[PDB]
């Protein structure tokens, strides 16, 4: 039987909050009498300075001259273009032949007067890749702020499976039966783990005698949790590599190699393919399974023989 | 068998992709990359399973660094120049300053998550929060108070012309800095605690007495202001922290309404079927005839599943006379013969090997009885613990003086003391299904009682009641009903076992249609022991 | 106006960006090899390879271009916004050290690709003659393919978390917290 | 057997709040304090308030900027000093709140008295409940945690013990500890925690360490609802094996209730018995050991699990029934010094932990002013009136 209204007090209401006790009852007689919110140089967010007549914002360490918040300068601050602008260039000493003068005076660099020119015309950013350098990496796209993505790292999830996911669900399965992630969809089978196989659903009236397993995000094979050492699932992140790809980069010591992968190319004229030799190629790998950044046309047959080849060659050592 | 390991690894990846990316792995390998340290570390996940051809690989091959970890990467040697002053020689060579960690990284710049909490332990860390907030104030006021009380004790046996020069550093001669700074400024407005606290450190013994006079007061009103707070916050958190300790149970008035359906317990039974057959396939071909078995070492249980269902039989409306009759009786028989239960020996007062092949519907039927089964036995393990306890409930002596023990349920007689706690929740149970329990009441009851253990008895009411449905369709379904007659035909108590079970399976199989599940429910004399063994689709195929 | 850049180059680059961006991993300018260098060793290798038409004065005026060029782009259109604090901590102590920090000293190649990689861009936005146009670009390729020749010793893959000298090095909590945050 | 045991506590170190709405609550450890007083322990029991640290004495594994910072701050002006909070992650995660540098200045001060107590022989367990902050890296505030005081505990064990062990057994490990202790072999790290999109990220089955701190670090991930006896099963035989192949010479143990059943951000399924029994267990070693406590964001059990490790301490089996304190609402409608565990899943599998045992034996097989410092001196703080 809650009661808010008599028991909750006068002096001291719901906390979290104050009340007018320490202003009203307060007497002490001792003493006996335009600008944006986006920072348009690297699309991403922070403490902000802004210029007056110019409705663009930046960051403290994004500026050709890197200031910081413990000494910033008095009184107005102005842009770079905002300096070419409102000031000197474009009000008084108007922009006439100051272009051609540049190339008078700076000793004939006029291949390059011009971007020197406006280079100083010109709001300093963060780097940002082109668009053509983008299309030829189908993998890759740009996220929210601007940063790498690659195939690699999963599409963030909604607030309706993060938030409001009602409560027997939770952020994770580790809680209740949760028959559904042990069948698809796609076919209404059931997802059989590679280590181990057993699907592990249980039973109702047992739950503890259920294995939580988890789909791949490349191939979509199941795993059980317990089989590859790891503790919960992955939601958030990168995608759940399951340990059968190969890995982006390995090493191994003879200072060492780390082979990147090579990235992925789209279906155009770039993406060049000869098959012509299965036996001692020396391609250092990246390749692709048939019935520059070359990619050679392997099969099973040629694999499988260098594989027994090298074997064969180590095996005396 | 070399020319024959591919095509066998191939046949055991089954996915063309998965070939195709161990075909990858192991040309990787081919090609001076892949060490023998990753490659076998890939072929644990690849071929762990199969010791005889990881043996075999291991043997061939040839077998007989740090492990660098996903976090903590190496810093750079410009960030580990940093003065640190309090650093000698040997605290140097013990800890690193080219190694750290940033939760960020871990999270590969996604974040984390917090656990989910229902809305009764929400609401039980708000009420905590409020609890907090309340006497912390009080007791750094308690602090001040002692700290001027001291003060003022140093007054009181000194003159005034000392008192008038009293000077003194931050801190009003403690070992403390910014506590009464704490206090003095929540009391007062945050200009004017300022300059009172400066007032207080430069000219004590003219602020003093009249602050501490008001700090006391303060200290009164929040005091009086905590003592009938506590009275609701009591009274709200004796609900409210029971069912925050109740996670499966709360959401399990409709987990067990979703899961104790037909078409789970067919998943459930065929998960069990596949992993046998293709494990079975991987190891030895002759399959086991034995999944998902009970036990059944008590027999009272079964007497009071029948007074569960007789109540539930008295008090819907939703049935006949002759149909509720027809139902109890069927239901009593079903143990008096498969169980080979002569007669039930409760039915007086104080009552409120063979083979079974059934079609969908009976196998529901008994997996669900099955599962009150299980209910009851775990109730029925820890009730020789859980009444001891409850029967030596030793109640603080404080608390009885000045009224704190939770009495909400006392006073209608869902208290357990005094009383065995499985006839209890039996006669509650029997109330529960009669419907004047207030449901809230009854899992509160069960909370308090099992100490939150018994949250499978929440939906007993509704496994009552399912059970009940199902074993309507025992006799208006003609071919149930019609198994069940061959059944009356089939049980003899006679010594006719393996020679007229497969006239009985023709003989069924023959009688259901295509679509129709079968089950093999093996229920065996000695030892209570049943089995059911999946035989889907396993008859009609040849 | 349209350039095209080798495939080794632009995957070096989206290797940047992922150390960047994704992996957190800033460059490292106390290196052995530094832009001014890399012009140096180009305008050095053109000379020798080819004869003497008169090639070389305009090789030199691209050198000197590309040098001064890189000077001022630096805090331009290169370094992100992790790097930013990086470009702070240099500056600051080229402040107090009453020397002046040209970025063709300590910094690398990988920015002179981004430099090349967003030329077109800057192409676009100029009122510039199209003769002038077609000899950058075709100056523009032929760095390009000099530095495809001489690729492995310059961009070799390397692992900071375990080498001294990887071309980058891996940014603190605090230099991320500094610069990724306020 | 019979061992005197060090208790190290202040009455001011339950004064800071950081904020409304906070996990985080030194509060706890007032009322913990007050329970070990009604307890009557004080008969077979010494007792100290270990003095608050210096600037210099808190620099032994924190920089000196961050030292500094740490001493400086005030919610008052925090709108100008932007930089380094970012720096040292203190405001975003961490809010600042008043006498901060003084908690931590008697956080780190109870720490390095435990461990000069430990090291000078006066006493053979030492518990610290008014700091056990393990979240704080070098300069990097996480976990509401500011200073990692167990780092310059072990720090002071090692200026006279040869080797240092560290446990950990609630959820949100201290990573701040590991980090420091990553790459020495004098060092080996144990923590027990939850792994899976949890608030810390760290700790791996692969991160035993590098360098000549190689196979020193373990990690135990475990998953939501543990309950007592699988913890039993992952605690008692991977201790016992690191006590046979490691063998320290000294044990800092973080104690909390941030593994219990009822928790804000926490995981487990453990009961006070759980909890105290796994304590039981590496003190029946009879090595000397370390009690800090910085976990648990619940109040009323952590205040009721840290009286029953301190009576466990004493060598004493403490009743059920719980006598009249100042802060004897704050309890359960029972109002008995039981925690109890919830019935939430225990998806804890055997075979993944037995999987996790196994590699980890794979992993552990081949280990086999600073005038003020070395601290050892001490207020007595004898007369102590909270008993009600
Ligand atoms: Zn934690």
């Amino acid at each position: 039987k809650k009661r808010p209204k008599r028991l909750s007090s006068q002096n001291v209401n719901y906390d979290l909050k104050r009340r007018k006790i320490i202003t009203s009852e307060g007497i002490e007689r001792s003493f006996k009498n335009e600008n944006e919110d986006f920072c348009s140089a690297c699309n991403q967010s922070g403490s902000f300075l802004c210029c007056d007549t110019c409705p663009k914002s930046f960051h403290f360490l994004c500026l050709d001259p890197p200031i910081d918040p413990n000494n910033l300068p008095k009184g107005d601050w102005h842009c770079n273009e905002c300096k070419f602008k409102i000031f000197i260039n474009n009000s008084m000493a108007t922009l006439k032949k100051i272009e051609s003068n540049f190339i008078k005076q700076n000793n004939n660099v006029k291949i390059f007067a011009k971007l020197l020119f406006n280079i100083d015309s010109h709001n300093p950013k963060q780097f940002q890749l082109p668009n053509y350098i983008k299309e030829t990496f189908p993998a890759v796209k740009t996220g929210s702020r601007g940063q790498y993505s690659d195939e690699n790292d999963k599409i963030p999830l909604t607030d309706r499976q993060l938030f409001n996911t009602s409560y027997g669900q939770s952020i994770t399965k580790l809680d209740s039966y949760n028959p559904d992630t042990h069948i698809d969809s796609n076919s209404g089978k059931f997802l059989i783990c590679y280590k181990c196989n057993q699907t592990r659903l249980g039973s109702w009236s047992h739950p503890e005698n259920s294995r939580l397993i988890m789909t791949c995000d490349y191939c979509q094979t199941p795993w059980h949790l317990d089989c590859v050492p790891r503790a919960s699932f992955k939601n958030l992140g990168s995608k759940w590599k399951c340990p059968l790809h190969s890995p982006t980069k390995v090493y191994k010591k003879i200072n060492y190699k780390v082979w990147k992968k090579q990235r992925l190319i789209n279906k155009k004229n770039q993406l060049y393919y000869e098959p012509l030799q299965k036996i001692g190629y020396q391609n250092n790998g990246n390749i692709q399974i048939i019935p520059d950044f070359k990619i050679t046309q392997i099969d099973e047959n040629s694999i499988k023989y260098d594989f027994f080849d090298k074997i064969y060659k180590s095996k005396m050592v | 068998e070399e020319v024959t390991f591919f095509e066998k690894a191939k046949r055991y990846i089954g996915n063309k992709h998965l070939y195709t990316e161990f075909l990858k792995i192991l040309n990787l390998y081919s090609q001076d990359i892949l060490d023998l340290d990753d490659l076998v570390e890939k072929v644990d996940f690849y071929l762990g399973s199969n010791k005889e051809l990881f043996t075999w690989f291991k043997n061939f091959v040839g077998y007989q660094c740090e492990a660098f970890g996903p976090s903590y990467k190496r810093l750079p040697k410009s960030d580990t120049f940093m003065p640190c002053s309090g650093r000698d020689d040997m605290c140097w060579e013990v800890l690193n300053d080219e190694w750290v960690g940033h939760p960020v990284w871990a999270s590969e710049d996604s974040g984390f998550i917090a656990h989910r909490k229902n809305q009764y332990e929400e609401t039980l860390f708000k009420i905590e929060e409020e609890r907090h907030e309340y006497d912390f104030y009080i007791e750094s006021n308690l602090r001040t108070i002692q700290c001027l009380e001291t003060i003022v004790n140093k007054i009181e046996n000194m003159t005034e012309n000392e008192k008038a020069n009293f000077k003194l550093p931050p801190g009003l001669g403690h070992t403390s800095m910014t506590i009464y700074k704490k206090v003095i400024r929540k009391v007062y407005d945050k200009e004017r605690g300022f300059e009172i606290i400066d007032a207080l450190h430069e000219h004590p013994a003219v602020t003093a007495p009249v602050v501490l006079k008001r700090l006391k007061q303060k200290d009164e009103e929040w005091r009086r202001a905590q003592r009938e707070w506590n009275k609701v916050w009591r009274e709200l958190e004796q609900k409210v922290f029971f069912k925050s300790l109740d996670h499966l149970g709360l959401t399990f008035k409709q987990a067990d309404k979703k899961l104790l359906t037909t078409k789970q317990l067919i998943s459930e039974i065929s998960s069990i079927k596949v992993d046998q057959t293709n494990k079975k396939i991987h190891w030895l071909t002759p399959k086991p005839k034995s999944q998902l078995d009970f036990d059944f070492p008590d027999k009272n249980i079964f007497y009071d599943i029948l007074c569960l269902a007789d109540t539930f039989i008295t008090h819907t409306t939703a049935y006949s006379n002759p149909d509720k009759e027809r139902l109890k009786d069927l239901l009593k028989y079903f143990i008096s013969l498969f169980f080979s239960i002569s007669f039930e020996k409760i039915e007086e007062s104080l009552y409120s090997i063979f083979n079974l092949f059934a079609n969908t519907n009976i196998y529901i039927f008994f997996r669900h009885w099955t599962t009150i089964y299980e209910r009851l036995l775990e109730i029925k393990q820890m009730n020789e613990r859980v009444t001891k306890e409850i029967n030596t409930r030793s109640t603080v002596t404080f608390a009885k003086d000045l009224d704190l023990l939770s009495s909400q349920l006392s006073e209608m007689g869902l208290d357990f003391v005094g009383e065995d706690a499985y006839k209890q929740v039996l006669r509650l149970s029997r109330r529960l299904i009669n419907g004047d329990l207030e449901h809230q009441w009854f899992e509160e009851s069960l909370r308090q009682a099992y100490n939150n253990k018994a949250f499978k008895l929440y939906t007993i009411d509704k496994v009552t009641q399912s059970l009940v449905k199902h074993a309507h369709t025992l006799m208006t379904d003609a071919k149930t009903a019609e198994i069940m007659a061959l059944f009356v035909k089939d049980r003899n108590a006679s010594t006719t076992s393996a020679k007229d079970q497969i006239i009985y399976r023709l003989q069924v199989r023959s009688h259901m249609s295509n679509t129709e599940n079968m089950f093999r429910i093996e229920f065996d004399k000695r030892t209570l022991h049943v089995s059911i063994q999946y035989i889907a689709l396993d008859d009609l195929t040849l | 106006i349209s350039l095209q850049i080798p495939i080794k180059l632009k995957s070096v680059l989206v290797d940047d960006w992922e150390y960047v961006t994704k992996d957190k991993k800033i460059c490292r300018l106390p290196a052995d090899v530094t832009v001014e260098m890399v012009l140096n060793k180009y305008e050095h290798e053109v000379s020798q390879e080819l004869e003497s038409p008169g090639s070389q004065s305009q090789l030199s005026e691209y050198c000197a271009g590309l040098k001064l060029y890189f000077d001022k782009c630096l805090g331009n259109m290169l370094l992100y916004r992790l790097e930013r604090l990086q470009y702070d901590e240099l500056l600051k102590k080229s402040s107090k050290d009453q020397k002046p920090l040209v970025p063709i000293r300590i910094y690398g190649a990988i920015h002179l690709l981004r430099l090349i990689s967003v030329l077109p861009e800057l192409i676009s936005s100029t009122t510039m003659d199209l003769q002038s146009c077609q000899l950058l670009i075709k100056q523009t390729e032929d760095f390009l393919v000099w530095l495809l020749m001489h690729v492995d010793e310059y961009f070799n893959d390397k692992d900071p978390n375990r080498s001294d000298d990887a071309l980058y090095v891996n940014t603190s909590s605090q230099y991320e917290g500094v610069a990724l945050g306020m | 057997d019979k061992r005197r045991v060090a208790y190290f506590y202040d009455a001011d170190v339950g004064n800071y709040a950081y904020g409304a709405g906070h996990p985080m609550k030194p509060h706890r450890i007032r009322m913990a304090h007050s329970l070990i007083m009604n307890y009557g322990l004080y008969k077979k029991m010494e007792i100290y308030r270990a003095k608050p640290a210096t600037k210099q004495e808190m620099c032994q594994f924190h920089t000196d900027e961050y030292i500094d910072f740490l001493s400086r701050v005030t919610p008052d002006n925090l709108e100008m000093f932007k930089r380094e909070s970012v720096k040292f992650n203190v405001g975003d995660d961490c809010p600042v709140f008043d006498g901060l540098y003084e908690y931590c200045s008697i956080s780190g001060g109870g720490s390095m008295e435990g461990a000069a107590r430990l090291n000078r022989g006066k006493c053979d367990v030492a518990v610290n409940y008014a700091g056990g902050l393990h979240h704080a890296k070098k300069s990097e505030a996480s976990g509401f945690c500011y200073l990692n005081d167990i780092v310059l505990g072990i720090i002071e064990l090692l200026r006279y013990h040869p080797r240092v062990l560290y446990i950990d057994i609630d959820v949100h490990h201290g990573d701040g500890v590991e980090e420091a202790f990553y790459t020495t072999d004098r060092v080996m790290t144990c923590s027990f925690h939850k792994y899976g999109e949890f608030f810390p990220g760290t700790g791996e089955l692969r991160d035993i360490g590098v360098g000549a701190g190689k196979n020193y670090a373990v990690n135990v991930p475990l998953r939501d609802g543990i309950d007592d006896a699988t913890y039993r099963s992952v605690f008692e035989p991977v201790i016992k094996k690191i006590m046979e192949w490691y063998q320290p010479s000294a044990v800092v143990l973080q104690c909390g209730g941030d593994s219990l059943s009822g928790d804000r951000l926490g995981c487990f399924n453990l009961s006070m018995e759980g909890h105290a029994n796994c304590v039981n267990y590496v003190k029946s070693f009879g090595i000397p050991m370390m009690v800090v406590g910085g976990g648990g964001y619940t109040m009323r059990n952590v205040a009721r699990t840290w009286c029953f490790e301190t009576g466990l301490l004493n060598n004493v089996v403490l009743d059920k029934d719980l006598p009249y304190n100042e802060y004897y609402e704050y309890y359960g409608p029972d109002y008995k010094l039981s925690v109890r565990p919830s019935n939430m899943f225990n998806v804890n599998t055997p075979e993944y932990l037995d999987k996790v045992m196994t590699n980890i034996f794979a992993n552990l097989e081949n280990t086999k002013v600073e005038e003020d410092s070395a601290e050892a001196k001490d207020t007595k703080g004898g007369s102590q009136y909270a008993r009600d």
